[PDB]
């Protein structure tokens, strides 16, 4: 999982 | 009576912006996941009857563009406006290819002395961008007639999944797909705050980043309560 | 499943924050008016279920420790909490008589963490105050409703024989539909009722509740 | 009417  | 009037010809008008890629000298990075959830929200709202439009990989002049474009169109026969963002963000401010927008500019355009056709009639606005830098670890515009639902609260980080999509996207489009029609916008909302908080939690290689939550946040002005259907 | 658990002994504490009287040395003037609307809340919130008290002119040392003290309490058999906040107040700010403090702070005490008696359960805060130009895991920050007087950068309006419009409206809708009407149906009604009361001020709310809230059943 |  990414952060934006 | 005490709901907002939905008998108009249209539903209205659904923009999503879904800026994928960035210029390497912005510092950001690809949105993996994006395009799942621009996808899924063109068909989740068109089911509901809104007309949508996607647009990609957008410029800040660009984006601020399109939406005085929009406000200076006829929303006479329309019951309400719909517009979600989908890219990088920070406190206050939304990201475009080229660099970063103030979010509160974006959204005037549609203020009722300068959107006349749309006064009375609700105007929502879906964010899917971060809003700062915290993480959260875990335990156990002057007007009315608007409403935003961020991905996250002020301050913290929004997650996003490279395969699955961002999770608050993910959820919105669940929930309305089975209650979109029967449900209360904030019915719907609230239900999606409780799906991100519970159904996800974020896992990673890095200590930092690992077994983290979220929670999305609903500021309204609105004034009657909103169905998308009779 | 969709609403939240009343089923517990107390509805919950209501703290009523009532600064009517400032200090010179901070620049403000008299409150007229917020008498009549802290006696109508306090009213309004104990027909809900609530145990309510008010404390007048409050410090900013006192408005942080009367806070601190209350998430530090036995919430086990409460529903949940509520604080009221009526005073001046400036870009995210909440005034006291002998000066500012942050907002931010005042509701921090009752993050899921810093208060786990409460955890799950909704936390209200309502606040009647200006602002403008100064010269099994479950998240900490959930669970928590604002419902603010006006939006961010505009006046809130108060009449000193009737007192102000929101919580004038705060209590007619509560005081008919506050059994019968979920938390977001009141604040939309509020927000209509202040909104038709010039033909500016609009309210503002403030959302991260999971379930719906009804002060019944 | 006065202002808060």
């Amino acid at each position: 999982d990414e952060v934006x | 009576t005490y709901q907002y009037n939905m008998n108009f010809e249209k539903l209205g008008k659904c923009i999503i912006i879904n800026n994928k890629n960035f210029d390497k000298v912005t510092g950001m990075g690809v949105r993996n996941g994006t395009d799942k959830d621009a996808e899924a929200l063109f068909k989740c709202f068109r089911s509901l009857g809104f007309d949508v439009i996607v647009y990609n990989d957008c410029s800040c002049a660009k984006m601020q563009d399109l939406l005085k474009k929009a406000s200076e169109e006829d929303h006479t026969n329309a019951a309400c406006f719909a517009c979600i963002l989908l890219s990088h963000g920070e406190e206050n401010v939304i990201y475009g290819k080229d660099g970063v927008t103030p979010i509160k500019d974006l959204t005037a355009h549609f203020r009722g002395d300068r959107c006349k056709t749309l006064l009375e009639k609700p105007k929502l606005f879906f964010i899917q961008a971060c809003r700062g830098t915290e993480l959260d670890d875990g335990i156990q515009p002057v007007e009315a007639d608007f409403l935003f639902a961020y991905s996250t609260v002020p301050g913290y980080y929004s997650w996003r999944s490279p395969g699955r999509g961002s999770w608050f996207v993910q959820a919105l489009c669940s929930i309305l797909e089975e209650h979109g029609k029967d449900l209360e916008i904030m019915q719907i909302l609230t239900r999606v705050n409780d799906r991100v908080a519970r159904h996800f939690e974020s896992q990673s290689d890095d200590p930092h980043f690992h077994e983290k939550k979220q929670i999305p946040c609903v500021v309204s002005m609105l004034t009657k309560e909103l169905y998308f259907s009779q």
